RNA sequence: CCGACUUACCAACCCGAUGCAAACUGCGAAUACCGGAGAAUGUUAUCACGGGAGACACACGGCGGGUGCUAACGUCCGUC
RNA sequence: UCCUCCUAAAGAGUAACGGAGGAGCACGAAGGUUGGCUAAUCCUGGUCGGACAUCAGGAGGUUAGUGCAAUGGCAUAAGCCAGCUUGACUGCGAGCGUGACGGCGCGAGCAGGUGCGAAAGCAGGUCAUAGUGAUCCGGUGGUUCUGAAUGGAAGGGCCAUC
RNA sequence: UGCCUGGCGGCCGUAGCGCGGUGGUCCCACCUGACCCCAUGCCGAACUCAGAAGUGAAACGCCGUAGCGCCGAUGGUAGUGUGGGGUCUCCCCAUGCGAGAGUAGGGAACUGCCAGGCAU
RNA sequence: CUUCGU
RNA sequence: GCCGAGGUGGUGGAAUUGGUAGACACGCUACCUUGAGGUGGUAGUGCCCAAUAGGGCUUACGGGUUCAAGUCCCGUCCUCGGUACCA
RNA sequence: UAGUCCGGAUUGGAGUCUGCAACUCGACUCCAUGAAGUCGGAAUCGCUAGUAAUCGUGGAUCAGAAUGCCACGGUGAAUAC
């Protein structure tokens, strides 16, 4: 899973999900999976749309992982009364808007980074599309 | 270095000045020379200047970078201050140690009737 | 509370005193203090006491 | 600088072996007597010499014919 | 564990500018200098600024550290 | 004194030779030199570091500096500003009669001087060099040995580089293996 | 003791290209709030002093949120 | 119970068994004032000495420091060193801020007596915000204010204080 | 009136670094010596005093250069007061305000009083 | 105190 | 699940007022006594490096405070003791 | 009365001699170097008189190579209730 070594505190608020992207363009490889739909991916959902993609394209070429959880997603146990202090951090969410590339990948043609990028796309909850590499 | 040191420790005592609005005596010191201006309180204005390197001060001394040329500009800025007439000001020692020329300046102001 | 809490009595004058506090540890020494008497109206020196 | 801290600092003249003289001022509170100096040392003048760094092939020439 | 909280100071800009002070009158409580003193505004220990003449506050920025100042104008 | 003369004469004269110099202040002129003795055992004990204290008011000519720690370390045992070291600034007529005494008097007797280091020079011309025997000096009786108790002497030289400093180092025929 | 010859490797500081933050800010609104001036309006609507109170278990809906599972006709605030 | 930050929605305020941390002190110098100075961390050189002690130079600019948690501040330094000192002074106090109130806080200036400074000035504690408890009852000291016929006194009062 | 220089400011990076060239009659800086005032927690380095032989080396001032720092539109976007709407843990519509970043570009400051030297 | 099997 | 206590050499156990730990007693190693073991007596000993004086690493694991952490703050792992009630 | 003019290990250089041959691995010489060691823990050995202790010499083996072994003399005790 991904997770930020030595975060700086252990437990953060809610927060919304309000607004659009800021990884927007494919800036490190040529071909991008890039998110339609608003969301919040877990490091379990991340690590595994990255197997499903890199089994896919049998690792050849470069992918790169646009984004990181860094954001503590606490849980309360079973059985358990409301109340009681916030509870245990239990894993770790990446808020994801609308126009954010969340995959990239290199050195693999275009028709197997279509065939990956719906291997990869089918473990995530949000709606994605592929798209490439433009200039300017 | 040399430069930017004095101009902190006179900074302090400047703004000081500068808050109670009080008209200041500024002098300065150089190994050649002396310098002394009366400042207006606002401080965009100078009333009257005196220094060793105007002529009619200078020609009247042995050097103009001692303890006696200081004297003889505190004498001429004394005098000259009353012949405007700015009674009371208040002294600027500019960074410089007091006690060298920046004292006989000063005394010289003092005994010719500049009242700080 | 291991500063100890101590007076200061005036020398002459002697309806007055001030109070203050002293760490009886690094200091065991008098505090002499020369402070304000308003009964005398000047300045006299002052006494410790306990 | 300051007056009594300071060790007092007479001027002597100390003499060298191979014959120089030299007056300074120290604060050893007497005249002084040398051995060596700036001139008549091994390394001041040129006479610095290293060892033979490998004199074996002379050696066998030397002992041996 | 946590639940431990102070009470509210109530700092803040008291007087805005363009107000009319008497004099005494407290324009800025504050914890640190975020506003200096200026002409006719005195710094306490607490580093209150308070008027020391009546007439209108004013903000300024002075400085070469583009620091904010506040001065009173003698009305 | 009279290396002083000998720079303001022939130093002067060779640098302005050597290099070419568009004036007579672009020389370097040696600044200070700087005696410092790092003693470092006043951890424990307090009377050592006032032994090495008249060691260098007897090496040196005026009375030494008694450095305090800038830093508490707690690998060496020293807190701050504790009484580390002692040091002698010494400008002048001083340094010059110093230097004399350095260069003519003391450095043969460094038992078997074969020639101190040329690559010593910091970057900017000063010169360091250590010396581990304080008996060199014959400011020394030798019927009262204490200790061992060397001390480092830097010289500050107001040249830019390693090679202007060098030149006028050796310019005064010093050492340089 | 010098020390050289190379790699399945982990990699600081800098440099450029990417993101993230309630407890980050070299930037920074809309609103709100304070003060000054002007006309119209409103049965003085405002302030102070005095007689009498009640009330101090709130609920839901929008908007900003904490907690909860961005669960609850849940819970706790701000504002209407 | 008190202090700092966030929640707190750019005036103030604002809840929860919301998220994080601290205080129940210290200091006659760590206070006042005058004069002066300016960091951390790297690189290089150098006796022991070494990653890290002291020295010198350059880089760097406040990443340091503040008696103590955090925030705000701080170079004119509020940070660092030294001389002389006791304003950590008495009676007040215009006008404000802040609480339902008890209260708490800021304060120019005025009168007396000082300390530093050549002087203008500065000082009625400390860079600021924590370091604390009301009243009763009683203890010590000073003051003819009262003092149960009268003169005293005891006991009350008032002031300082525990 | 025109250059240079010095003192105190106004303004606070379009104003500051960098790189290069330049100034010495004055002014300034370095400098010479420290009998004396004063000075170092050692040290005439600094502070200070008595002096002008030397130099413009460093520092500072001035000119030049965009490598940076800096300023920076028009348009758009994000946000948002108010009134509506939905496919409502987010958005849309009518209207009002409208950034931050970036881009074109600007840019090696401007200036008030006083005093000195110079040339008109 | 003990002293491996034949 | 909550509270309290403890995790320290090969072992049992001490140092919890922040000043570079293992006191004690076993064990183990070397020597001695013994025909030879056992007991007994002497010198050792936490583990890496140099041949020394030394130097480094050492308190379950991770990180912070502090000039310095076994000691303080905190997270997780484990072992003990108490508790887990009223319908 | 000092680790010292004690001690003489270790090491460098220069050699000699025997021997076909001296590196592994001989003995000695000379110069330089100058280590531990300041009478030795628990324990344990030899010795009753020309003995213990101490000082030298000689021989066998042997081309060369004894601090061992075997012999020989010099000085020469203490104690046994």
């Amino acid at each position: 899973m991904l997770q930020p070594k030595r975060t700086k505190f252990r437990k953060m608020h809610k927060g919304r999900n309000r607004g659009l992207a800021q990884g927007t363009d494919v800036s490190f490889g040529s071909f991008g999976l890039k998110a339609v739909g608003r969301g919040r991916l877990t490091a379990r959902q991340i690590e595994a749309a990255r197997r499903a993609m890199t089994r896919a394209v049998k690792r050849q070429g470069k992918i790169w992982i646009r984004v990181f959880p860094d954001k503590p997603i606490t849980e309360k146990p079973l059985a358990v009364r409301m109340g009681k202090g916030k509870g245990n951090v239990e894993y770790w969410v990446a808020l994801i808007q609308p126009g954010k590339v969340l995959y990239e990948m290199d050195g693999v043609p275009e028709e197997l980074a279509r065939e990956a990028f719906k291997l990869a796309a089918a473990k995530l909850p949000i709606k994605t599309t592929f798209v490439t590499k433009t200039v300017m | 270095d040399k430069k930017s040191a004095r101009i902190r420790r006179a900074t302090r005592a400047r703004r000081k000045l500068q808050e109670l609005g009080a008209t200041r005596l500024v002098v300065h010191r150089t190994p050649r020379h002396i310098y002394a201006q009366v400042i207006a309180p606002n401080g965009s204005e100078v009333l009257v200047a005196a220094s060793t390197v105007e002529k009619a001060i200078a020609e009247q001394l042995k050097y103009t970078g001692n303890k006696d040329a200081a004297a003889a500009v505190g004498k001429a800025v004394a005098e000259r201050a009353l012949e405007k007439g700015i009674k009371d000001v208040s002294f600027d020692r500019s960074g410089f140690q007091y006690h060298g020329r920046v004292q006989a300046l000063a005394d010289a102001a003092r005994e010719a009737g500049l009242q700080f | 509370g291991i500063r100890e809490k101590i007076k200061l009595v005036s020398s002459a004058g002697t309806g007055h005193f001030y109070t203050t506090t002293k760490n009886k540890r690094t200091k065991p020494e008098k505090l002499e203090l020369k402070k304000f008497d308003p009964v005398v109206r000047q300045h006299v020196i002052y006494k410790e006491a306990k | 600088m300051k007056k009594d801290i300071h060790p007092k600092y007479e001027e002597i003249t100390a003499s060298c072996s191979c014959g120089n003289v030299m007056k300074i001022r120290s604060t050893v509170g007497h005249d002084l007597n040398l051995d060596v100096c700036s001139k008549c040392h091994p390394f001041f003048t040129g006479k610095q010499r290293d060892v033979a760094t490998g004199g074996r092939v002379d050696r066998f020439n030397k002992r041996f014919n | 564990r946590n639940g431990r909280d102070s009470e509210a100071k109530r700092l803040g800009v008291k007087r805005f500018g363009g107000e009319s002070v008497l004099a005494g009158s407290i324009i800025v409580r504050q914890r640190g200098t975020k506003f200096h003193a200026g002409a006719n505004v005195g710094c306490g220990r607490d580093h209150t600024l308070f008027a020391k003449a009546d007439g209108k506050v004013k903000f300024e920025v002075k400085g070469p550290k583009n620091r904010k100042f506040i001065s009173i104008e003698a009305e | 004194a009279k290396l002083h003369d000998y720079y303001k004469d022939e130093v002067v004269k060779k640098l302005m030779t050597e290099f070419n110099y568009n004036s007579v202040m672009q020389v370097p002129r040696v600044e200070k030199i700087t005696l410092n003795m790092g003693v470092g055992e006043a951890i424990a004990d307090k009377k050592l570091l006032d032994n090495a204290a008249a060691d260098l008011a007897a090496i040196s000519g005026q009375k030494p500096l008694i450095t305090k720690a800038r830093k508490s370390v707690a690998g060496f045992k020293i807190r701050q500003g504790y009484p580390i070291g002692c040091k002698v600034t010494l400008r002048g007529e001083r340094m010059w009669e110093f230097f004399e005494r350095l260069i003519t008097i003391a450095v043969p007797r460094i038992r078997d001087f074969r020639g101190l280091s040329a690559k010593s020079f910091d970057g900017r011309g000063n010169y360091s060099m250590g010396v581990r025997e304080q008996i060199i000096f014959p400011e020394i009786d030798y019927d009262k040995v204490d200790r061992v108790r060397g001390l480092d002497i830097t010289i500050t030289t107001t040249a830019k580089s390693d090679e202007e400093g060098r030149a006028l180092l050796a310019a005064f025929d010093f050492p340089f293996r």
